[PDB]
């Protein structure tokens, strides 16, 4: 593996490609005879006898097939001999198959049988099938053949609900909702070459390789690349994929079977040429004449003599090799006939087919065809129209045309057999080879396979004419003797790079493994001397290990020299590059990208751009023929882009051919036209590759040039052409002189519809041109500049479409490029892809990005939005910085005083000192400075210091002072993340409740359960919104103003997503402190803020109490390294970080623990394995396992993950959302114990992870958003949190962290990690819900109050320090009022339109009932508004579940469509149906997840944790409608909603039991007890103990769990009375007194195991008669032993009404009492 | 005697040779020199930002002159220094000797708070003397536009010295302004032209600040292939955008449409 040779790959190449003949000799069947005529030699081979079977061969009737597959064989009575010997292997096994048969034997149906077996594996009970589970790939060699298969397979499987499609997705939905993909090998190669987090290949269960003998062709290596990639991916994933090979009957078929992993004794089926549908009499004509023109007419003489032997008796199909020779020969052998009067044999009988052949050749409209069609002859080629071609085959099929001259296209895409087939010549012009070459083997077999109609003819007659020296070849090809060899040595470098880009091959030994799956390898083992391997060598190397490594080594060097790969010869490792990825993803050969990398410069001309394109290696065989130089020189004199090189150079010819194609010039030379087709059909992806190169390098001028050239090649027009001609349906005769009137196109936008008519002098084309002028895509741009610092600028770009959409010209989408250029239009500062979907064609689009700036403020930047498709479709927006107001430079930090470490004794309290003295001896320098101000003062204090600076203890300093000052003092601690609150709770519960016997609580998110803990606890831990709910009622709640100490942690998160809520609560605590006379102490903790003085002044902290430290004074020093990565494709860039992750571990912390943060859960296990194989290739395996062999299995084998066990055995763990909480805890313990050195954590877990490390590696800074289907940057707050984990104070002298990012994001992280963080307010975007709460609580009663309330915010302070950020243009006092008044005016105007508030006399505001409900339950005003529209007087459970689902609270948690069908089939699992449900909405997603939870359906792993988030808000929304329905006086709907409260709590239905809520209760106990008829819960509390194991006896504790539930089952005594039943007037004071009693005391909260949050019992007292559907009085209560309720209503005039008393729960089912009144009106 | 019809003529347009030559203009932007020794000290010191100067060289042509209008201000406390802040490209065509600007001066909101400082133009050959036609062009502009004071406006020449570009700057004299108005002789040496008609001014290239360009709103700036559509009385408005190079496609649409025409 060290002493090796470098080979010459081109000396191993079979030059002749498909024409290579491995067999030295050719044996012909019996009865052949060679005949020497003058000028040419004929060889005849007799037709083979279908020798009559022998052993069992019954033709299998489709009645005997499996029933599910018979629908695919509708119209067929019985399979043929090939299908019947294959049907069990195809339909009843998953065996890989290889079927060789002559063309026409029926191999297509054998592939259809395997397709049906796959379809059968996903047939659901509904009748239709599961489109999700599977996807099928049919690989067909020819594009024309692919299209026919789409129709055939689409029609045969239409009864199954299956969709079949060809390429519709390359141009981009592409592949999904498409279960059968038919494609070429090259297309499936490029699709699977750019493997992202895809939705294609993993669904692939079946691949069909049709015409797999293509392996012998130059295109063969593509099939080797597909199979190797698929088979090698099989063993890596261990998910099986079935491969089916269909081949011609040619040698080496057993090597093909080994290549497809086909068991020869199970899946190999070879049927010689005797199995042809009709026998074939072969005739081969080999011409010896070598002079051109005599051989030309000799050919024209032999064709005629052969035509005459069949004229009148048989149709004859002649194949030639052009769109021009088809009619030229058809006339050349029509006129030769009239010259000899030899057409009485074709026509000439007054036949019944003479006039039809005539009479259809007048509605013919084809000039050449109508010349020939009346006299029997015809032609067919792709240049003709569709109905013209369908004309010629409709006549030929009806046996009306006698002579048909066609090309290969008809043989592939049409099923048109003829009795006699003639191949006139076997030479065709190859522009790729740059010369004439022989026909491919596939074309020959397909054309001669059309000989003999499989129904008429007893025999087929195929005649092939070619040069005499190629006779032995075509005899070998058509008589089962042309061996199939591998042509892969040529394409080896380009294919190896494709596997390096994908990550499948990361070193040389991976490549040797990959090469072992190639068909080249199998052929090398069997016939080594054909492939330049001596049998002397083959045994010095039995499995060709040294040989394959030589090939890989040679190929790797070529890739390395061309800068696609960095090849490390010592280790054999491969490093991917951006140039290498572009070569793979755009299907570019490796020599071409080297040329691009050499010559592409930002200062490049259009002259040099065209020249660089003409030098691509795809054109290496192109030469300038002497017979072409005149027509080429005539063009070189007129081309618009000059060409420096001489016409002698082939690059000048390629250049001119490209310019002529854009200008749509038709040339004369036959080679030039074909050479032009080849250069230009390659220009698309070639120029698209150049574009992506210069775009990702920031070259503004060249990006604009290359993107335009791409569109000029696609549209076939220059910029100067009027862009109206891009509409193909628009007449090409009006544009004519619209161009010639020299006036800009942008003037037509500003004119009417009859002015365009006179400006162009064509009033007849009035509105038509005006219509297309406003169909042309056009976007209007506007920006709101938002300065972050004096060096970083945030930009919000608003994109407004200004054109009417039309699907027939725009399609389903319209793509654009957003480019931000500097002053000189020289550097692309930022760019991103923008897609205008048709469904949003009329909406404004918001785009945000960051941009650097420097401080002699540049004159301007530019924002261009150019189309990806349309020429001359661009809007540039000048971004002037003349009036940009930059924020001031942030003040210097407060210096860190060099004080001596403060001991724990300074607390001077034994119990207090007892909390720390064990953990550490002295406080850190940061805790030392603030100590006196926090512990020995009551002043409000701000402590800003980096993460890991010990800020949690300084907050504890204020808590301990509160305990000294007052015995029952109350502290409220706020932290923005729920994961942080749960860890702070675990720490502080042990320090303050366990050790010093206080009360520490953690807020639930359940209103009433929370409220107690404030009066119960001395330390309340809560998230912002869980305290917003509580403090909103502060004027009615005494447990909110009594707070002695309010501490808010991580206060720098006010600039983040949910920052506005954190801004409101602290602004409220400052206002609450104002109204009472005893200030509430406020302590703010944050990471280092640049504008810390703003937060301090906003929170009322003096200067000496504000501690604004910067990141440089972190206790444990932090070594921060920021690596940039060039690759713009995420999956490839993630690959480029794999080994740097390992190399960063060995360099920065080979000894100490390491945390690796990766973007996704799937990446956690991938990188954990990646680190391990690198450690093993370093032969340092189990270096990260500092524990042992056996002391760890007491921890391993406690998990369900098999890979997590293997990783931990080698010292690497990983954490992600999908692991169970028990597994995460155990991996953390091994990490903190030092047992395992490395753990790979997902980004989602960076806030709730109780482990620290010496080194933290942030692998990439982006993650995929499933909703918007785009990558999103890590919030800077998450990055700060991740870096914080690299801090172990009493373990390491320092902390290290490497941040691997994209190159563009590098300078951003340098500016916001080394410097303190500036924070802003976004409360101005979340104002409604808070304003409404203040209207309800009467803190805001008019518009002046709303402005006063805003002066308490952090938003008010920031909009004078950074006015442009909030769209202020001046810090005037009036500019502040007008800005505040405008915010106030719209916010209140929105609320009153939603009927939440009322506004009187443009000034006074007052709350309505809707606003009071939204404020009470913490619901969005948009949600409660839609509730009132939907709800009505007759709504029960199926409508409540419906409209509660589509609420704003649930909206933005993702919708994944790997489950489009479960939810479609769960809709087929619900009791209440949906009306026209479409399963695209994150709202209907929850609607069925709610129905599933009530049905007790276990769905998936973390789908359940998603419904935990739906359940956490469901109760609050149910109670809201209960308020809405009761306020309107509706009885029936309110009580139904009051029962889904208890339904969603116990997870039951109204149809269901009552005993379903007892613990450990079996499934079928609902009928269980029907035999006894005892279904009450009532019963199961009162039976005798020796059988009160009622019916069933389950264990000694599963009855003791039924006991505890029955003991806390609500057993309530209700006493009700109507006060003064004899003194009621018709509408006076009425009072009803209801009294409740708990036959108990209380044993904690409600027992609801299927509900996450612990609830408490709620109760409704309800009055109203069900006859009228009217509720008259309702109140809520919480019981707790004994309580009375009172309902005051109004008497309804006179009569004798009888009301009904309802007493309902919101948690338990089966306690709803019901008494009816005893009234009497007067 | 001699058999004619022997050889056929093959058209070799000259603009192709210059287009190939114009694509290499970016190399001269690394070696830009300013005439130094002067007589010195006095007048205003005009500071030209490099970014727009390099761009001005890139969009030009080796033999057909191009011109752009100069606008700028003074530093806050230093009135004797003139920082050039913007170059305006207007519809124009030219020869090896002069350029042809319209009568209308640039008029736009962005420029109204700046003062005009003259014009800059390229020329093929470095010369010791200011062009007599430059004196005529500058004086005829002053006569029609009082905002161009003879002591405030200059003529910057960008000479093409092999492998480089040399910048020399001049101002007019009262004698030069008087003779430039009357001059109707375009010839390279008319009667009355004397070296007494101009003086040199000090010019400094800077990297401390950046200038910007203003180009026609519609239109473009290069009309050397559309001289018919250029007229001295033509009107134009401006936009904030960078100009296109000389042989850009939008400046010669006939080369692209006549080639495509069969
Ligand atoms: C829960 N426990 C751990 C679990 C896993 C790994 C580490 C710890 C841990 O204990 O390490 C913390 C802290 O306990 C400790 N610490 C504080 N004062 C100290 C002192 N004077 N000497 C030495 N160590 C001190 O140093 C770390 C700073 O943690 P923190 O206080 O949270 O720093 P922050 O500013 O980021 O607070 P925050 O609001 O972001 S949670
Ligand atoms: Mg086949
Ligand atoms: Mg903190």
């Amino acid at each position: 593996l060290a002493p090796r040779q470098v080979l010459d790959l081109e000396d191993l190449v079979f030059t002749q490609g498909s024409h290579f003949m491995a067999n030295k000799r050719c044996q012909l069947p019996d009865g052949s005879f060679r005949r020497q005529r003058k000028g040419y030699e004929e060889v005849h081979v007799p037709a083979l006898k279908p020798k009559p079977f022998g052993s069992e061969e019954q033709l299998l009737p489709v009645e005997k097939l499996p029933k599910y597959a018979q629908a695919g064989f509708e119209g067929f009575k019985t399979l043929n001999r090939i299908q019947s010997k294959l049907y069990r292997a195809a339909l009843e096994t998953d065996e890989n198959l290889l079927l060789c048969a002559p063309t026409g034997a029926g191999k297509t149906n054998v592939a259809l049988m395997c397709m049906l077996r796959e379809i059968g594996k996903h047939i659901n009970m509904d009748g239709t099938i599961n489109v999700d589970d599977f996807k099928i790939i049919y690989i067909a060699p020819m594009r024309s053949l692919v299209q026919e298969m789409v129709g055939s397979f689409g029609k045969r499987l239409a009864t199954y609900g299956i969709t079949v499609a060809e390429l519709t997705g390359d141009h981009q939905e592409e592949i999904s909702a498409t279960q059968i993909i038919v494609c070429t090998p090259e297309k499936w190669d490029i699709i699977t070459r750019k493997g992202g987090e895809r939705t294609y290949t993993q669904l692939v269960r079946l691949i069909i390789l049709d015409e797999i003998h293509l392996l012998h062709d130059d295109r063969g290596p593509v099939l080797e690349a597909l199979v190797a990639r698929a088979i090698r991916n099989i063993e890596m994933t261990q998910e099986d994929v079935r491969l089916i090979g269909l081949s011609a009957t040619l040698p080496n078929y057993e090597d093909v079977a080994t290549f497809l992993r086909v068991d020869p004794a199970k899946g190999l089926f070879y049927f010689d040429n005797s199995f042809r549908p009709v026998p074939l009499e072969q005739t081969y004509v080999g011409i010896t004449e070598k002079k051109a023109i005599k051989r030309f007419q000799i050919m024209n003489e032999i064709v005629y003599e052969k035509i005459m032997e069949h004229a009148g008796k048989n149709q004859v199909l002649v194949f030639v090799h052009s769109r021009k020779e088809t009619g030229k020969t058809a006339r050349a052998i029509r006129d030769m006939c009239l010259e000899k009067d030899t057409l009485g044999l074709f026509l000439r009988e007054g036949s019944a087919s003479t006039e039809v052949l005539r009479t259809e050749a007048e509605q013919c409209k084809n000039l050449e065809l109508k010349d020939l069609l009346p006299y029997g002859f015809a032609i067919h080629h792709a240049g003709m129209t569709r109905v013209d071609r369908t004309l010629v085959e409709d006549l030929f099929a009806d046996k009306h045309i006698q002579v048909l001259v066609s090309t290969a296209t008809l043989a592939w895409g049409v099923n048109l057999p003829a009795h006699t087939v003639i191949i006139k010549g076997t030479q065709v012009y190859s522009p790729e080879k740059g010369r004439w070459t022989e026909l491919g083997a596939l074309d020959i077999l397909q054309m001669l396979g059309r000989a003999g109609r499989p129904q008429y003819d007893t025999k087929g007659e195929g005649i092939l004419i070619t040069s005499h020296g190629e006779l032995q070849y075509y005899l070998s090809l058509l008589n089962q003797q042309l061996p199939i060899e591998s042509q892969m040595v040529s394409k080896l470098p380009d294919m190896l790079n494709a596997e390096i880009v994908l990550g499948n091959v990361q070193n040389a030994k991976d490549a040797v493994n990959w090469l072992g799956y190639a068909y080249l390898y199998i052929r090398m083992l069997r016939s080594p001397t054909l492939y330049g391997i001596s049998h002397d060598d083959l045994k010095g190397d039995p499995l060709l290990d040294q040989r394959r490594l030589d090939l890989v080594h040679t190929a790797a060097l070529m890739l390395d020299k061309n800068n696609l790969v960095k090849y490390d010869k010592k280790t054999g490792n491969f490093q991917v590059t951006e140039l290498g990825r572009i070569a793979s993803h755009y299907y570019i050969t490796n020599d071409t990208v080297q040329t691009y990398n050499q010559l592409l410069k930002p200062t490049l001309s259009e002259i040099e751009l065209f020249r660089v394109f003409s030098l691509s290696s795809e054109f290496k065989n192109i030469t300038v023929r002497e017979e072409e130089k005149l027509e080429l020189q005539k063009l070189l004199e007129r081309v618009p882009i000059p060409v420096k090189e001489s016409i002698e150079e082939p690059s000048a010819k390629i250049n001119v051919l490209l310019q002529a194609f854009i200008s749509q010039l038709k040339l004369e030379g036959f080679a030039l036209m074909a050479d032009m087709v080849y250069v230009t059909q390659s220009a698309g992806r070639l120029m698209r590759a150049i574009f992506e190169i210069v775009l990702n390098r920031g070259w503004a001028q060249l990006t604009d040039k290359t993107l335009n050239l791409c569109k000029m090649i696609d549209k076939r027009m220059w910029q100067s052409m009027c862009p109206l001609r891009q509409f193909r349906k628009l007449p090409e005769e009006v544009v004519k002189k619209i161009e010639k009137k020299n006036f800009p196109f942008e003037r037509l936008y500003d004119l009417n519809h009859n002015e365009i008519g006179e400006l162009i002098r064509m009033p007849k084309m009035g509105k038509t041109i005006h219509k297309y002028v406003h169909l042309f895509p056009k976007l209007e741009l506007s920006v709101h500049l938002q300065p972050i610092t004096r060096s970083t600028l945030k930009v919000e770009l608003t994109i407004t479409p200004d054109f009417q959409w039309d699907e027939k010209v725009h399609g389903s989408s319209e793509a654009f490029w957003i480019l931000v250029e500097d002053v000189d239009s020289e550097v692309i500062l930022h760019h991103e892809y923008f897609l205008l979907k048709a469904k949003y064609a009329q909406d404004e689009h918001l785009i945000t990005f960051f941009v650097p700036v420097f401080e002699p403020l540049p004159p301007q930047y530019f924002i261009r939005v150019v189309s990806d498709r349309w020429l001359s479709c661009e809007t540039q927006l000048p971004v002037s910085f003349r009036h940009l107001i930059l924020p001031e430079k942030y003040p210097p930090p407060t210096e860190l005083l060099d004080l001596q470490p403060l001991p724990v004794s300074a607390l001077r309290n034994s119990a207090f000192e007892s909390l720390y003295q064990d953990k550490f001896p002295f406080f850190n320098p940061i805790q030392t400075q603030v100590f006196n101000t926090v512990y020995n003062s009551d002043d409000n204090v701000f402590v800003g210091a980096p993460t890991g600076s010990g800020k949690t203890i300084c907050a504890e300093f204020a808590i301990l002072r509160m305990l000294l000052q007052s015995s029952e003092g109350r502290c409220v601690y706020i932290t923005p993340m729920e994961a942080l609150a749960e860890q702070v709770y675990m720490d502080w519960y042990e320090k303050f409740q366990d050790r010093l016997n206080k009360k520490v609580v953690l807020l639930t998110g359940e209103t009433s359960t929370d409220l107690k803990l404030l009066g119960k606890g001395n330390i309340i831990i809560s998230t912002p919104e869980k305290w917003d709910i509580l403090s909103r009622r502060w004027k009615q709640r005494k447990n909110v103003q009594n707070i002695n100490l309010f501490v808010v942690d991580e206060v720098h998160l006010i600039g983040g997503e949910n920052g506005p809520v954190l801004e409101v609560i602290c602004s409220r605590m400052r206002y609450i402190s104002s109204q009472i006379e005893r200030p509430i102490r406020i302590v703010a903790l944050s990471s280092s803020l640049s504008n810390a003085k703003d937060v301090a002044h906003w929170l009322g902290c003096s200067a000496t109490s504000t501690f604004n430290f910067h990141p440089n004074v972190r206790p444990v020093p932090l070594e921060l390294h920021i690596q940039g990565f060039n690759i713009s494709h995420t999956q490839t860039r993630l690959l480029s970080m794999a080994k740097p992750v390992y190399h960063a571990i060995t360099k920065h912390s080979p000894k100490k623990p390491v945390i690796v943060f990766v973007p996704s859960r799937k990446q956690t296990r991938l990188t954990a394995i990646d680190i391990l194989t690198t450690c093993a290739a370093d032969i340092q395996r189990q270096r990260f396992l500092h524990c042992t062999e056996k002391d760890l299995i007491p921890y391993l084998e406690k998990l369900s993950d098999s890979t997590l066990k293997e990783t931990l055995l080698n010292g690497v763990g990983y954490l992600h959302e999908g692991l169970s909480p028990m597994e995460r805890r155990l991996v953390e313990q091994l990490f903190s114990s030092g047992a395992i050195q490395v753990v790979v954590a997902s980004r989602s877990l960076c806030w709730g992870m109780n482990v620290a490390a010496h080194l933290v590696i942030i692998m990439d800074t982006q993650y995929y958003n499933g909703k918007i289907h785009a990558y999103v940057d890590y919030p800077i707050y998450d990055v700060l949190q991740m870096v914080g984990h690299a801090n172990r104070p009493l373990q390491d002298d320092e902390g290290r962290c490497v941040i691997m990012c994209q190159g563009s994001k590098k300078d951003f992280f340098k500016k916001f990690l080394y410097e303190p963080l500036p924070v802003e307010s976004h409360l101005d975007h979340c104002m409604h819900d808070h304003f409404n709460a203040e209207i309800v609580t009467k803190t805001i009663e008019n518009k002046q109050d709303a402005v006063d309330y805003l002066t308490w915010t952090f938003l008010y302070r920031r909009m004078t320090q950074n006015p442009n950020y909030y769209n202020l243009q001046g810090i005037s006092h009036r500019h502040l009022s007008d800005h505040l008044s405008e915010l106030v005016e719209q916010t209140l105007s929105d609320l009153e339109q939603s009927k939440c508030i009322s506004i009187e006399d443009e000034m006074d505001v007052a709350p309505l009932n809707l606003g009071m409900i939204a404020a009470y339950y913490y619901i969005n005003y948009t949600t409660i508004e839609l509730f009132s529209m939907s709800l009505n007087a007759k709504t029960k459970v199926r409508g409540l579940i419906e409209i509660i689902s589509n609420a704003a609270e649930y909206e933005n948690i993702p919708i994944r469509h790997h489950e489009d069908n479960l939810l479609r089939q769960l809709a087929q699992k619900v009791p209440h149906k949906l009306n026209n449900p479409k399963f695209n909405d994150p709202h209907v997603k929850t609607n069925l997840l709610l129905q599933a939870h009530l049905s007790r359906m276990q769905l998936s792993a973390e789908l359940q944790s998603d419904t935990e988030e739906i359940l956490s808000k469901a109760i609050r929304l149910i109670q809201a409608c209960v308020d809405v329905l009761s306020s309107n006086g509706w009885l029936s709907p309110a009580l139904a909603a009051m029962e889904l409260a208890q339904m969603v709590t116990q997870a039951m239905w109204s149809k269901d039991s009552y005993l379903k809520q007892l613990p450990h209760f079996t499934s079928e106990h609902i009928k269980r007890c029907t035999d006894k008829g005892v279904e009450s819960v009532f019963d199961i509390m009162e039976m005798e103990d020796e059988e009160r194991n009622a019916l069933l006896q389950l264990t000694d504790s599963q009855i003791a769990d039924v006991a505890r539930f029955c003991n806390r089952y609500p057993n309530i005594e209700l006493s009700y009375e109507v006060v003064d039943k004899d003194s009621i007037r018709s509408g006076g004071p009425v009072v009803v007194l209801v009294q409740l009693e708990r036959e108990e005391e209380v044993t904690g909260p409600v027992i609801a195991p299927l509900f996450p949050q612990k609830r408490e019992e709620g109760w409704w007292v309800v009055i109203g008669d069900a006859k009228s559907n009217s509720l008259i009085s309702i109140k809520r209560l919480t019981l707790q032993q004994k309580a009375k309720v009172k309902l005051d209503f109004v008497a309804p005039a006179t009569g004798a009404h009888n009301y009904t008393l309802y007493f309902m729960s919101d948690a338990y089912m089966g306690c709803d009492q019901e008494y009816k009144f005893s009234v009497d009106v007067k | 005697p001699l058999g004619s019809m022997t050889q056929t003529f093959s058209s070799k347009t000259e603009w192709r040779v210059r287009a190939i030559s114009a694509a290499n203009l970016h190399l001269r932007t690394n070696h830009i020199y300013v005439s130094s020794d002067d007589i010195k000290e006095t007048g205003y010191t005009y500071i030209l930002p490099k970014n727009v100067l390099k761009k001005f060289i890139c969009i030009s042509d080796l033999r057909a002159q191009i011109a752009g209008y100069l606008y700028g201000v003074s530093p806050p406390d230093n009135p004797q220094v003139k920082e050039i802040r913007c170059i305006v490209m207007v519809p124009q065509w030219g020869t090896h000797q002069t350029v042809h600007l319209p009568g209308q001066l640039p008029q736009h909101e962005y420029l109204k708070e700046m003062e005009p400082l003259g014009w800059i133009h390229t020329q093929p050959n470095e010369s010791p003397q200011l062009s007599p036609q430059d004196v005529t062009t500058h004086a005829k502009i002053m006569a029609d536009n009082p905002s161009w004071d003879g002591e405030k406006t200059i003529i910057i020449t960008c000479s093409f010295t092999p492998g480089s570009c040399t910048l020399t700057a001049y101002k007019l004299t009262p004698s030069g302004y008087e003779w430039g108005r009357q001059n109707t002789d375009k010839g390279n040496n008319p009667k009355g032209y004397l070296p007494s008609h101009y003086e040199r001014v000090q010019m400094l290239l800077s990297d401390r600040f950046l200038g910007f360009f203003m180009v026609p709103a519609q239109s473009s700036w290069n009309y050397n292939f559309m001289g018919v559509r250029h007229d001295p009385n033509m009107k134009y408005e401006l936009q904030l955008a960078n100009p296109k190079e000389f042989y850009h496609e939008v400046h010669r649409p006939s080369h692209f449409l006549n080639f495509a025409l069969l």
